[PDB]
């Protein structure tokens, strides 16, 4: 495993990536895995979702977007806080990937003109002003200083902040696996959009629910899951998840 | 009624014969005859 | 007659079908029809993956043919010799256009060779020799023979080689010639008849856990149930639902 | 049209594109989809089929695929002689409904021979390069793929023609994949029994034809043939070339 | 699973198939899917394979990213022709996919310095000259043809060429829907590491001379002596880790 | 043809059906909230 060693510590050299992730270079326990770390001086939902967000490191502007479900990012330094430029970029995330609800402030950054035709053109919904759940934005806010520390150490080795600004993207992506099983996030988008195909798919057995109150059984009701202890359905908008032993099966 | 079919249309783009007088003069069945009046364009010249 | 008539009368001389297509397809009225077929000299007027074949000839000429129980779709082509190999060679190259499940056949030399029951295995194929045990097809193989001998007695006219006018004659009987039920080609009714993916489909649908406070922590979850208005998903040790708004579907 | 139709040429207006979204996703009658690209000047462009051929180990293999499924249809051919190529189309037309066949301009294809096979089947044939040599190279490497299958199976067959079906039968049914992990079978059952339904779904479609005849109004002479567009009782409504006219029924003519 | 696992065999033994199809007859993670293929004589043996060059429209040059695996096309207009930014675009394409390896026409502006040094910094791998499958090596002009042609119908809509190629890019990554089954590009576009988790451990059964692991079961313990897999139960041997 | 009883009693169990707290509207758009709005 010292060719594995080596690999590792080279990789930290360069990554400074998680612990989680040396594990496999090193292809060894947890015990070891850990001392790459403590040596290192500088260590030691629908998928159509999106946010976008901007920060003032260094007095340039930095705006930059997440995939809620899985902690992805893209991220550039926009010369400007211009709508027109923002315009460019929304372009750019809706071409990459099928984005299909952004959630962003009431700001002129994003109200402006130019920001309403890309969505328009792309096909994006987007939202003005405070989200009914903050603590999503302060998630990326914290991924943003989080952000900061990591270019605060990768400065050291590029020579424009804005190209360490990718480097850090990159990171994150990829080489920063953790939570749940130490997954990259590279792999938990991909694993999400595959999930989202084949329940797009997903989406010939209806159920008449039998209403014992008054007693009267409802119409051809569809059946979105059969459980063990409850037999979910959809009648129009509303899904109601009828008892097991009261609930009619016709097969189509 | 192949042979007929052909001349009551010859005819008929003369003449704009009716369906019964292409039934009597070419010895077809009236269905055939009325075909033929029925795709034609200028013997279209009355309401129900 | 009209452009469509006398297409459909030049598709009798190509195809030597009458009643089958322009009283159906063509909405021809029944009298012209029958008058075309007096005047044409041509015109003489179970268990879906069930299959017979059985072995003729025909001037000095050995033909095979594959017949289906179900709706009387027939496959054929010349063979150079009655010889087992060829007749292994052609069930082989039936194996691979539809899924074949068992066939039946008259218990004859060339069908008994062990190769014949080598590609039965390979292919996996299922021989029930003697005569079917439904009293339908038993003369029903017999009367699509005749049928094809018919077809071809026609169609020998326009072709000196019966290596071609077996596939003429089998083009007229696979879609040219429609009846039945409601007048229905053989084609369609296989089509039809051949009509675990959706299984499969969601085998591996994994969920970004949300709750009712529309939060960004997207948790390993595991797609259950979809529809209804929401979702039913497992959280690791237990259960709860989630709306459709939330709970982003992957792949894992 | 339906607003789904409608939303439909919006989004081509959007993204210049007509085929790729509304016959597939939108579930459009290819009838309209055909029409609408033909009125689209931004738009110069189950029945399709390719034929091609290889030259594994010096014989010579034909190879055919529906576009839509990835299913196979191949045979080793004795020459590339027009001759035996003839033979197998009608293999092809016979076995299904081949609409349109997508090949080279190679005397291989422009002989006498494939051409009396396409005038009798009732197949039309494309030589040439495609606008799309894409799927070409999609085929190329579905047939690179089937000669490292060879090059595993010829440890089970005595004859090379043989492991070349039984690599047909492989990929039209055990090597399941794509989407959900479906065969080409499945695949190709699933798209026949649609189209089956899109026939019937295109005549109810043209049904909501007819002629009208009619006396215009005020003039002595009688008009038509115009599209009907509504019946009530005593009115109709037409359309005489983008002029919608309403008729009393009286004064029309309905064939 | 063993009639999986039987299964699986015989299937590899007639079709050799991939093992990620495999996998499911063994309805088993793929610690074990992988050893079939290990084992199989005729067995043993690119997504990640990307394209990039550089085109010229209306005196604006496009440095344009390409998949062969299914054509999807990543694009973005240059500031100018100069290694350096091409370096900047390289990157930018390396947090987004995990590229592996890439392709390019030897040219001065690519063959420049920091090309390089962007390539390894990320782990990109650069294979010059032109690809060595008889595919791509139209397909690139192919798709450099069809991008063209896209423009030519955005054009309309967009007075700068920096707009209008996002335009074309969304247009041939998700609106033109066609190939296999009418699947658009971005459609079509764990067992290691149990691999590596277990690949330390040696087993004696029966004492038997050391035994590669291969799984460690409810109800048994699989392991692959001399080229030969055996199954033993899990009393009968002993688990130790090297 | 209904006597006044008869419309008394209408009258009167129309007037219970008709017999049968201030909110801050949410303008999510900016974002922000109204005020004392009843």
């Amino acid at each position: 495993f010292l060719d594995g060693i080596d690999k590792a510590q080279e990789e930290h050299e360069k990554y400074h990536s998680n612990w989680r992730a040396m594990a496999s270079d090193f292809n060894l326990p947890p015990v070891v895995a850990k001392e790459i770390v403590a040596s290192c001086d500088k260590c030691q939902c629908s998928p159509g979702i999106w946010q976008l967000d901007c920060t003032h490191l260094e007095g340039k502007v930095i705006l930059v977007a997440v995939h809620v479900a899985s902690g992805y990012i893209e991220a550039e330094v926009i010369p400007a806080e211009t709508g027109q430029e923002t315009a460019y970029f929304l372009l750019k995330l809706a071409g990459r990937w099928p984005v299909k609800t952004v959630h962003t402030d009431n700001g002129s950054n994003f109200t402006s003109t130019t920001v309403k035709a890309a969505c328009w053109w792309a096909g994006i919904k987007q939202e003005f002003g405070i989200p009914y759940n903050p603590q999503s934005q302060g998630v990326i806010e914290s991924m943003n200083k989080e952000l900061k520390k990591i270019i605060g150490q990768v400065r050291d080795q590029a020579e424009h902040l804005k190209t360490a600004v990718q480097m850090a993207v990159f990171i994150h992506n990829f080489k920063r696996k953790g939570g749940i099983g130490g997954y990259s996030a590279g792999e938990r988008i991909v694993d999400i959009i595959a999930t989202d195909i084949q329940t797009k798919e997903l989406q010939n057995f209806r159920v008449y629910y039998r209403d014992s109150r008054d007693p009267v059984w409802k119409g051809p009701a569809k059946l979105l899951w059969k459980g063990e202890g409850a037999v979910v359905i959809q009648d129009n908008s509303d899904i109601k998840v009828v008892p097991r032993r009261k609930a009619k099966i016709i097969r189509d | 009624f192949l042979d007929g079919i052909d001349k009551a249309q010859e005819e008929h783009e003369k003449y704009h014969s009716n369906w019964r007088a292409m039934a009597s003069d070419f010895n077809l069945p009236p269905v055939v005859a009325k075909e033929i009046v029925a795709s034609c364009d200028k013997c279209q010249l009355k309401g129900e």
